[PDB]
């Protein structure tokens, strides 16, 4: 708001947004941008004290060269790994197994 | 100073004839009947890249 | 992680990355409603890099410009009508009905 | 799919060409119905392709054509519906005690 | 053509070679037999290119002229191994 | 060095390498309490876009021109491309900066990444054009230099044809003292530090 | 205006430094690709060099005027290379010992 030809500002509820794009773009929660070609499955977001919930991400090397990655699948794990939903690239979906 | 008396130099020299036939610089001399898009020789030993040169058949 | 530079390495791929993915930045092109939104820069980043790199330089280069729109939709601009001159085949993809 | 009257064997498909194996009772009695024609196979979608047109297989995983992967040091590239390893094929990694 | 530790064909290391267009999506070669195909023999070991025999290795190109003497789509045999004896002359040069 | 050190007894240190790079170092007693073009302190780096006017903008331009002194001086516009408005300096630009992707300062790159320092190196060269190339390609190396160094890595860069330095034109007549040093000499006795 | 100034003030009753300053001003203007200082100093090095030919060695090099490092030769632990302007033609060596 603005008074005094100054702005006051107050902060309100605000959600985080993270995001793999290309298979090796990294834009984590904070805003912070890299970009690392993996080959392996990572674990995107998880609660350090406990396993409620868990993300990982399968980035694999997809062509001749070393810098060429896809993401061929994503897991979401609930509950101490008691829910597996494995989303593939394919569109195909398993819920545990 | 770099001192060079042997006018014998096709190892500098690569070259394309004929039905495919392609002679690298080190005297390998094979057969790539390859009608794509290919590298000829790049300066990929340096951060800057000083030629490049790419050649197509049809 | 080196420091390579794809796009360095063919010119007919930093052509066609130039051309495709600079509509990022084009303050008078389809995603011109945009820029106050979302920065594209860094978007504009990934589409030449994965333009360049990737055998596939068209899918590359659709997913960059997706991701942008998928941002920018987030931010609650509608950009519809960017996919002409670019990315016309997964309109004409779906199934029959 | 063709409909035949006389189906005592099992429906061939591409995973079954990738795993070698079959989800089949191999001995039942012998049904009618539209199966996959002789020569072709079917695959995920639920369409009979031919062997040249099934998609590639590792890891339980599906490889599109012209794609790579990288296991232990090999780049295997599918094409034409096969696995072709550089080198001929990948021998078997041994692993010091 | 050891991409590691592996011997490479050179068909693997021309296709290895490749850099497509944007648009254009272009297909390997496919690996043919052999066709099961000596004019090259008199000319390249003959007192014709004796001056050049003991500076460039002919067997190599004795091959190639080979090749395309059999590879070539016209019976004009002997107008049809120029290019392999110009390839040479100019590696003796 | 080749740096000016101003020590204040506040708690405030300013490296000066005397053409065009200041260092400003602040004690974290000052955490929250500042602001600027160097930020507000609070370890967040968003909210550092804070204008004069104290709201935080996206547009770099609008958050540059807001801390201008005088009201009355014109407002800054985004500068042309400098590689593109300048395409015949570019190769020299990038055969010029890669010393920072290249052996030289191989050591540090897993301890400061220089993809930013080899993008502002880039385009100081291309944007040089008006005279001093070199000092221009010789600052931007000194700051990717000056941030190796602070981690602990004495890298040595400047050779007889990359950014030279006369230390022999400090020797007094028949002496020989000065030598150039990468991490330089934290404690060196003097009058002030006997 | 370094060839007209208080630096070259000895010089310019043994060398004329008109040519020589009308060279450097169109190499400044003509250097305009990239390396204008190798130019300059180039220009100003020809002058410098008549000059040292006629008997007058003066000292023009300054740390923002055309630098030399010297103590890049220096072996670690030593400190022995120094700029002269005459030179030293019969420093001795082991070829003229
Ligand atoms: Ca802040």
């Amino acid at each position: 708001t603005c008074s005094g030809g100054r702005w006051s500002c107050q902060e309100v509820p605000c959600p985080g947004t993270c995001s793999v794009l290309g298979g090796a773009h990294f834009s984590t929660f904070d805003g912070k941008q890299y970009t690392v070609h993996g080959d392996c499955s990572y674990v995107l977001t998880k609660p350090c004290d406990s396993s409620a919930f868990t993300v990982l991400a399968e980035l694999r090397r997809c062509g001749l060269t070393d810098s060429e990655t896809c993401l061929k699948s994503v897991t979401l794990s609930l509950d101490g790994a008691q829910t597996v939903v494995v989303i593939k690239a394919s569109g195909e979906v398993f819920l545990n197994q | 100073v770099v001192r060079a008396s042997n006018p014998a130099h096709n190892g500098r020299v690569c070259s394309t004839w004929g039905s495919f036939h392609y002679k690298t610089f080190d005297g390998d001399v094979f057969r790539f009947p390859g009608l794509c898009n290919y590298v000829f020789s790049e300066h990929c030993g340096a951060a800057y890249e000083d030629f490049n040169i790419q050649l197509r058949r049809s | 992680n080196s420091f390579e530079d794809p796009c360095s390495l063919s010119v007919e791929n930093e052509k066609y990355a130039q051309h495709w993915c600079s509509q990022l930045t084009d303050a008078d092109g389809p995603f011109g409603r945009c820029h106050a939104a979302v920065k594209p820069g860094t978007y504009y980043s990934n589409c030449m890099f994965d333009t360049c790199n990737c055998e596939r330089s068209e899918d590359c280069l659709c997913a960059a410009l997706s991701s942008y729109v998928h941002a920018c939709a987030a931010k609650g601009v509608q950009l519809g009508g960017w996919r002409d001159g670019v990315c016309t085949k997964p309109m004409t993809t779906c199934p029959k009905s | 799919m063709t409909y035949h009257y006389h189906v005592s064997t099992c429906q061939p498909t591409c995973r079954s060409l990738s795993e070698g194996d079959i989800t089949c009772s191999v001995g039942f009695i012998p049904v009618d119905g539209c199966i996959c024609p002789k020569g072709t196979f079917l695959d995920d979608t639920g369409k009979c392709v031919q062997a040249s047109n099934c998609p590639c297989y590792h890891r339980g995983s599906m490889i599109p054509n012209g794609e790579s992967v990288h296991d232990s040091g090999a780049i295997c590239t599918c094409t034409h519906g096969k696995l072709s390893c550089i080198g001929g094929q990948a021998p078997a990694p041994v692993c010091a005690a | 053509l050891l991409s590691h530790n592996t011997k490479l064909t050179p068909m693997e290391f021309g296709n290895l070679q490749k850099m497509d267009d944007p648009t254009d999506q272009c297909q390997d070669p496919v690996p043919e037999p052999p066709r099961n195909c000596g004019i090259c023999e008199e000319l390249l070991h003959g007192q014709l290119f004796s001056g050049c025999v003991a500076l460039v290795d002919v067997g190599s190109y004795l091959e190639a002229c080979r090749q395309d003497l059999c590879f070539c789509e016209d019976t004009d045999l002997l107008s049809c191994v120029c290019h392999t004896l110009a390839e040479y002359s100019r590696q003796c040069t | 060095g080749i740096y000016l050190v101003v020590d204040t007894d506040i708690g405030l240190v300013l490296l000066w390498d005397k053409k065009t790079s200041i260092f400003i170092n602040l004690s974290p007693e000052f955490k929250g309490r500042v602001c600027g073009l160097c930020g507000n302190f609070d370890d967040i780096a968003v909210n550092d876009f804070a204008t004069r006017s104290r709201s935080v903008v996206g547009d770099v331009l609008e958050f540059g021109n807001s801390w201008k002194l005088s009201p009355s001086c014109p407002d800054a516009l985004a500068p042309k491309d400098p590689c593109t408005a300048n395409p015949f300096r570019k190769s020299w630009a990038q055969k010029q900066c890669s010393i920072l992707h290249g052996p030289t300062f191989a050591a540090c790159h897993a301890h400061v990444e220089p993809a930013r320092y080899y993008e502002a190196c880039v385009n100081d060269a291309c944007a040089c054009d008006s005279g001093g190339d070199c000092e221009c390609f010789c600052t931007a190396v000194a700051a990717y230099a000056q941030a190796c160094h602070e981690v602990g890595l004495c890298v040595s860069w400047r050779t007889p044809s990359i950014c030279p330095l006369f230390c022999d034109y400090y020797n007094p007549e028949g002496q020989c003292e000065w030598h150039y040093q990468p991490c330089g000499v934290p404690c060196l006795r003097t009058c002030r530090n006997p």
